[PDB]
């Protein structure tokens, strides 16, 4: 038996925060224990929470806040809730070390039930907890419902919400009931019914249509919304996952409650109960959502004044359609998903289907109500065609509208010819598994060939020394020369050539020796000393020397003279601020290796407000960039065209306005540079030949992944769809004006790891993603050579085996795909990435010993030869890097590097039988996943199923579920607990509250500057998505006179917003 | 430095037995029949010293050993059973002792006299086969009288 | 047989490796002269090491057993349980510092690694000056724990054989040591070489080059002489 009443929870992330790891497990446990559970997802603002939890009229809340700013949200979220009448709802917290014991201890006597630290966690355990959640919060809700109409009617929204918790309990009394359908019937609303088969679209569809709405008649519409889920009848309760999709119910107008069906039929058992209520409180309009209903299922059909149908292309058989019962009853039908292969045909099945069960053959079969629509495509004329259809329906059906504002266009199908991966290569995942075995076959048989040649030459010579000359040896000998190949052939043939070059002191020039304190000599390149020119051979082509295909142990010949890998993340406060710690970091370094991090608010595209959602995230968790003029101060004294001055910014959703703020502080270096070099302002030809050569010639990194953002790190702003658009005009920008320096992106699973993905989901994942783009602007007209060398990558280092061999793998992944598959050239075939150690490894608990597992996790991506590192200070459970903090970090790369007798050797993990098996397997367990994401439509095709997150999930909660257990040792935490208990008083890294007014002051201030120009340019970049050209190139000009959230905001207007994805 | 002059002789006489034998395989294979080769291989089996053709001989059998999930090894009248396996979370068979890959006689001869399996002469890798599992720590005490180091003993060892 | 502190005097990781197991033959030898039979105290015969940070030492351990291992049975007959020699190893002292306390626990967990890796039959840790806390001997315990129980690659344990630096260093190493023998072998034995006090001034001459460099700026050390604390 589960909770003795029906307990619901509303479960978020706080805003702008993008960590849903902790709160994912989470909400799972109380499904399970028997609990409804209303999931928001990632991103929420105090006022969505609440809203949210007083509609659903919940008993508890459940929030993750990861980026601080914590306090000030929780009881912003308190007060909110006493403010609203929600007072008996009690919220629930975590952060795991970010939120310190002291915070807690306010929080909880502020209003907040429970915050639960780390240490909580392992005393309670994982089940521990939200049991404990849960038995507070298994209380009666019914004793708050309102015993007459007279609220509800008033236009009560609270009072409505309790009501139907009542009704949909069965608690309310027959008297009141039958009183309602009376007011009900009196009523006369419309009741809009959106049924249709399993993720088809309903949720993401009815969004659309609300928005329609909403753009239509000027918010003047009361619609009130209810959407029902299956129930879990095992467990007791459900995942109401229909709110999360829903970005337009954000208004006192409208008002949505998740229903679990409590049968596991496809309508809860009080579905008239809770419409008639929605009917007496003086709604515009009643919006019904079904589950997943089967071919023969219709049961929304008696309940609803007009139902509409979703469905996708895909439905098998065009004879399948007879069956469909749904088709016979629908006033519309909407054919969702009209992307996917085969849209156009489902089509003329439908619509000649609906034609035949209406019997109106003196009609056309383009006029029948069957609609071709596209709810994940912002703006889409399909969903606006079938808005305009069910307007003039329930007009007819008494609703009165004011004459739209939008285009009442004609037709019945969507127009949208966008693709990101065309369905002819859909499968490109599995052909690019297909190449690498195929490269690993020739390996084996060319082997073979090799091996024999030499061993029949051999026993000639040995016949020739003892007498008996055989010729019909060197017969079969001379046979194998043909038959191996011309490339295998001249291997084997400069191998001599090539162990002379590394045997001597130098390589003609560049040293290879260096000698210990003993006087031993350290060759930097160690090569075999095989005899058989079958091993050679082999090894010769799947692992050749550093600077050799298929650059396995690195894509360079030799590491870097004075340019350490290192590249320190930093960021905090404002630009002030951060700006000095860049100079702490790269002090005493000729070479300036910079790595920005950005607080939430920026991470998320937004301006630092006064709001207490956003002010107490201003300049916590990272630096506050919010202007150019921000981004100027930030690296004032770096020169970034400098050869050797690299920047990398971590930065997703808002990364091509970041990266235009960037481009045009790197230019406006120079032009500063060079009116202080010659006294002037250089003139228009001057000044057009130094910003072209800044473009050509700045060195650095923008992440930008969205493909990732999707699956992992969930900083993704717009839609989908829209990011990888603007992702490629960077692209397409960046070859234009020949930018061969910069990273248009860092192709990332180290957020995809640390969400939980396991070092072979990781590696796989961000592989996948990687051809995914390769893919994607293939099929849209770039030279494999003009996009692959700024291809970058990004990657955790965690404890587990695999991250040993994890960069190689994927440096020969690449090498041979783009080699073979894709025939791109040598700087294409060469994959560079950085590696960050893993921060989940990390604990609150002993934190000394976090330097121990850093150490161990930056000296494997040092021996695998990476091409930049960072190290995670030893207080990274609880805070930013200190500046104590960071110097024990930057140490480990220091002492590995200089001090480190085993890495005065370039590939010392070459050799070792353990790499090379562990290498092979990983690689082969790499591409059976390639398969697992090919048969599933390719890595787009694997997230509109939620495949990614769905798996990533899935290993998070079985590590964790083993963390907890013990199974997996975690020294420090499940096993050598502290006698004493110490986690004392440590140093933290927040913002000053001067900073903070600070960037609200400067903020201001750069909006005054350029007031005039400000509402022109944003105007010009809308127009720059609605004419579809190069956003990007407006906002190397936008951000100069807007700042980051003006321009975010404009996008928001034209390339939507994401729809979360559970 | 005797020793290492003999690993590299031994190994060229097993690479050339098996590079003539090979080769006589090949022949045959295509029809013709020449004896000659073989004479040249069976005067490389007297070359080859009684314990290094017994170490080749023991290879493949030495393979099947640590190629399981186990390892059988009866001592005595009974026997010791040991695992060879730890699994990751990703699902990954980590052996324990992992044996090279070498299709030259002469390599895989060279190694196991260089560098044999842990537990197996020269003991390079170590002089037993597994590690010991689990404790090892030893209790080290000593200050003042002989009273007050023997209470040390006794409170770290209770 | 201990060389932990012949090392922790200066000398580096060949005279170190070299001069124990050359003590270790004395002994042998000493005993056999009595008239004593080779295999009644060679398995009695424990060995004591240091590991640095010096790229020898990852090698150190497996040099010395197969040097032993090699001797035993050709040159002195003994049996399978002589030829095996088990050693301690105890991370270098000296190679930690009073400056940046902190930073040695980086140090001596990168011995500590090697060490097990090498298949070590007895590892000390040492604590990051003061004296021994018992949080300071906690956070020497961890290092061990957290490479035997969490640390992957450990999960196998042989990941050095293969390597070809591995396999190349203990070749290097294993024949600068036999050369050594034979330096101590032309000033009349370990007993010889003594009486002119031929380790002695060999290690003492180590020590110097090793804190020259040091202070030379050439030996780069973390916190010491190089990436000092801007505050003290
Ligand atoms: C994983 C992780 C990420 C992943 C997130 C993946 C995902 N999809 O969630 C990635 C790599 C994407 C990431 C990114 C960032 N992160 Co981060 N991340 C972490 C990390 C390593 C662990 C957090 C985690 O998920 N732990 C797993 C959970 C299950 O365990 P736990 O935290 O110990 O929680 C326990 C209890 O507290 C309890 N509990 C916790 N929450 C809840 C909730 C409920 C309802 C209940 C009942 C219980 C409960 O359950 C657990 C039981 O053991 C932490 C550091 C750390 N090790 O603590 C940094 C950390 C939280 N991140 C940090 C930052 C700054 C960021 C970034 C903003 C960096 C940047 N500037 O770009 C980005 C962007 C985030 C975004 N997109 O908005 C900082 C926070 C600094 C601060 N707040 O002062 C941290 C502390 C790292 C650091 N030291 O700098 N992050
Ligand atoms: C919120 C949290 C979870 C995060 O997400 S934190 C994210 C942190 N991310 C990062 O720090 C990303 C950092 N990564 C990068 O900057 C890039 O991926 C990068 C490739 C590693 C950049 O490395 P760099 O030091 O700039 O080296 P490169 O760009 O390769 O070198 C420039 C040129 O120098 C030359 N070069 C560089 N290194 C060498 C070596 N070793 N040999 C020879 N020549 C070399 C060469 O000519 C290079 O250009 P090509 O002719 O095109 O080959
Ligand atoms: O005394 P310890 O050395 O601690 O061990 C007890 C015995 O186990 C043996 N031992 C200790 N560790 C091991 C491992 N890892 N494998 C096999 N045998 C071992 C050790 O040689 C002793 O045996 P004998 O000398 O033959 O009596
Ligand atoms: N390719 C494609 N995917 C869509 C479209 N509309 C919605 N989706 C996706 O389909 C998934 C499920 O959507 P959802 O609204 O929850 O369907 P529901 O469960 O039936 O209500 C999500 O990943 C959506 O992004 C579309 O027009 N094309
Ligand atoms: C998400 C991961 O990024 C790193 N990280 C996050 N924020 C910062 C910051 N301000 N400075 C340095 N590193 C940071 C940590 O290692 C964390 O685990
Ligand atoms: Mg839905
Ligand atoms: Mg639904």
């Amino acid at each position: 038996r589960g909770p003795a009443n029906k307990v619901r929870f509303v479960t978020a992330a706080s805003l702008f925060d993008g960590h849903d790891a902790s709160i994912n497990i989470m909400r799972r446990i109380l499904q399970s224990q028997g609990c409804e559970v209303i999931h928001l997802g990632h991103n929420r603002s105090v006022q969505e929470v609440v809203t949210a939890a007083l509609q659903e009229d919940v008993q508890g809340i459940a929030i993750s806040s990861y980026q601080g700013g914590h306090v000030e949200y929780f009881k912003y979220m308190i007060d909110l809730l006493r403010e609203h009448g929600g007072e008996h709802i009690q919220v629930f917290g975590g952060g795991g070390g970010v939120i310190v014991p002291d915070e807690i201890r306010e929080l909880q006597a502020y209003g907040v039930a429970r915050i639960y630290s780390p240490e909580d966690g392992q005393r309670m355990g994982l089940a521990g907890m939200i049991t404990d959640m849960a038995q507070r919060c298994d209380i009666d809700l019914t004793r708050y419902a309102p015993t007459t109409l007279d609220t509800v009617v008033a236009g009560d929204r609270r009072a409505l919400a309790q009501l139907i918790t009542a009704l949909e309990n069965g608690k309310a009394d027959p008297e009141l009931v039958s009183a309602l359908h009376a007011q009900a019937k009196a009523a006369a609303v419309p009741v809009l019914g959106i049924t249709g088969t399993g993720g088809a679209g309903k949720s993401s569809l009815t969004d659309e249509l609300i928005r329609r709405f909403r753009l239509d008649q000027d918010d003047a519409l009361s619609i009130a919304v209810i959407s029902i889920d299956p129930s879990r009848r095992k467990s007791g309760g459900a995942l109401l996952g229909d709110r999360i999709r829903m970005n337009a119910i954000n208004h006192p107008n409208i008002f949505m409650r998740s229903l679990a069906t409590r049968e596991a039929s496809e309508i809860s058992q009080a579905l008239p109960d809770v419409i008639a209520a929605c009917k007496a409180a003086r709604f515009d309009l009643v919006i019904v959502e079904t589950s997943g209903i089967g071919q023969g299922d219709a049961a929304i059909v008696p309940h609803v004044d007009l139902s509409l149908y979703v469905m996708t292309p895909e439905f098998g058989a065009a004879s399948q359609l007879e069956k469909i019962d749904m088709l016979d009853f629908a006033d519309f039908v909407a054919i969702n998903k009209f992307d996917r292969k085969g849209a156009q045909d489902a089509w003329r099945d439908v619509a000649k289907q609906v034609q035949r069960n209406r019997e109106q053959w003196h009609s056309r079969a383009e006029d029948m109500p069957v609609y071709g629509t596209q709810a994940s495509r912002f703006n889409d004329d399909g969903v606006t065609m079938l808005y305009q259809g069910l307007v003039g329906a329930l007009g007819a059906r008494g609703m009165s509208l004011k004459p739209g504002t939008l285009p009442n266009l004609e037709g019945r199908i969507s127009t949208g010819q966008n693709v990101i991966v065309p369905p002819a290569r859909s499968r490109y995942l599995a052909e690019l598994a297909d190449t690498v075995r195929a490269y690993h076959r020739r390996v084996v048989a060319q082997s073979k060939l090799a091996r024999e040649r030499q061993q029949l030459r051999a026993a000639h010579d040995m016949l020739q020394g003892a007498g008996h000359e055989s010729a019909a040896l060197e017969t079969l000998a001379s046979e194998r020369d043909v038959s191996l190949g011309a490339v295998e052939r001249k291997l084997l043939a400069m191998w001599p050539q090539m162990q002379q070059a590394y045997s001597g002191d130098e390589y003609v020039r560049t040293g290879l020796i260096s000698t210990t304190l003993s006087g031993t000599k350290i060759r930097k390149v160690v090569l075999p000393r095989f005899e058989d020119e079958g091993e050679i051979l082999k090894w010769l082509m799947r692992e050749n020397v550093p600077g050799s295909f298929p650059y396995t142990a690195g894509v360079f010949a030799f590491k870097r003279e004075g340019e350490d890998p290192t590249r320190m993340f930093a960021g905090e406060g404002d630009a002030f601020r951060t700006n000095r710690r860049f100079k702490l970091v790269s002090e005493g370094m000729e070479a300036k290796r910079l790595s920005t991090a950005f607080d939430s608010v920026t991470l998320y595209g937004e301006d630092p407000h006064e709001r207490p959602d956003i002010y107490g995230k201003v300049g916590n968790s990272g630096v506050s960039i919010a202007t150019l003029e921000d981004m100027k101060v930030l690296y004032d004294g770096f020169d970034l065209t400098n050869p050797s001055t690299s920047v990398s910014m971590t930065i997703n959703g808002p990364a091509p306005t970041i990266l235009a703020m960037f481009m045009n502080t790197a230019i406006d270096q120079q032009i500063d540079r060079f009116r202080a070099d010659n006294g002037r302002d250089p003139t228009a030809d001057e000044e057009a030949k130094i910003r072209a050569w800044v473009l050509q010639n700045v060195r650095g990194t923008v992440q930008a992944d969205i493909l990732k953002e999707d699956q992992g790190q969930n900083t993704c702003i717009f839609s989908t769809e829209f990011s990888l658009k603007v992702m490629g005009d960077i692209q397409e920008y960046f070859v234009h004006h020949q930018v061969r320096n910069f990273y248009s992106v860092s192709i990332s699973g180290y957020h995809i790891a640390e969400a939980g993905a396991n070092p072979i989901s990781q590696l796989a994942f961000t592989l996948a993603n990687g051809f995914t783009y390769v893919e994607a602007y293939l099929a849209r007209g770039m030279h494999i050579d003009d996009f692959a060398p700024n291809l970058s990558f990004f990657f955790s280092n965690g404890m587990d085996p695999e991250y040993s061999v994890l960069g190689r793998v994927a440096r020969r992944i690449w090498a041979v795909t783009m080699r073979d598959k894709y025939g791109a050239n040598d700087r294409s075939q060469k994959l560079k990435y950085h590696i960050q150690t893993s921060g989940r490894s990390l604990h609150a608990q002993e934190i000394d010993f976090n330097d121990i597992r850093t150490t161990l996790q930056a000296l494997i991506a040092i021996y695998d030869n990476c091409n930049s590192l960072h190290t995670n200070a030893y207080d990274e459970a609880i805070t930013t890097p200190t500046a104590e903090s960071v110097r024990r970090a930057l140490a480990i790369q220091l002492i590995i590097n200089r001090e480190w007798g085993v890495a005065k050797c370039e590939n010392p993990n070459q050799g070792s039988f353990l790499i090379e098996e562990l290498t092979d397997l990983v690689e082969e367990a790499v591409l059976q996943e390639f398969e697992r994401i090919a048969e599933r439509g390719g890595v787009l095709g694997a997230m509109e199923t939620g495949y990614q997150r769905g798996k990533i999930q899935e290993e998070s909660l079985y590590y964790e579920q083993l963390k907890h257990d013990g199974t997996l040792p975690i020294i420090g935490v499940n096993t050598f607990r502290n006698p004493n208990g110490d986690p004392q008083t440590l140093e933290l890294a927040r913002s000053s509250e001067d900073e903070k007014q600070s960037q609200l002051h400067r903020l201001t201030e750069f909006h005054g500057a350029h007031q005039a120009d400000a509402e022109a340019m944003l105007a010009r970049l809308r127009q720059a998505v609605i004419d579809n050209r190069n956003v990007f190139a407006v906002l190397m000009d936008a951000v100069r006179v807007c700042s980051l959230g003006q321009i975010t905001h404009a996008l928001f207007e034209v390339g939507g917003q994401y729809r979360r994805n559970m | 430095r005797a020793y290492h002059r003999r690993v590299v002789a031994q190994s060229k006489l097993a690479r050339e037995r098996q590079q003539l034998r090979a080769a006589h395989d090949m022949l045959q294979g295509a029809g013709h029949e020449s004896a000659a080769l073989e004479t040249l291989a069976s005067e490389r089996d007297v070359s080859l010293g009684a314990v290094e053709r017994k170490l080749l001989a023991m290879w493949p059998q030495m393979q099947q050993a640590y190629s399981g999930d186990e390892y059988v090894v009866k001592i005595r009248d009974k026997e010791i059973r040991t695992g060879l396996i730890s699994t990751t979370l990703s699902g990954t068979k980590i052996r324990k002792v992992v044996l090279p890959r070498f299709e030259d006689e002469g390599e895989i001869l060279k190694w196991l006299m260089r560098e044999n399996v842990p537990g197996s002469f020269p003991y390079t890798a170590g002089v037993f086969a597994f590690k010991r599992e689990g404790d090892p720590t030893r209790m080290f005490a000593g200050e003042g009288d002989a009273f007050r180091t023997n209470r040390r003993f006794k409170l770290v060892s209770e």
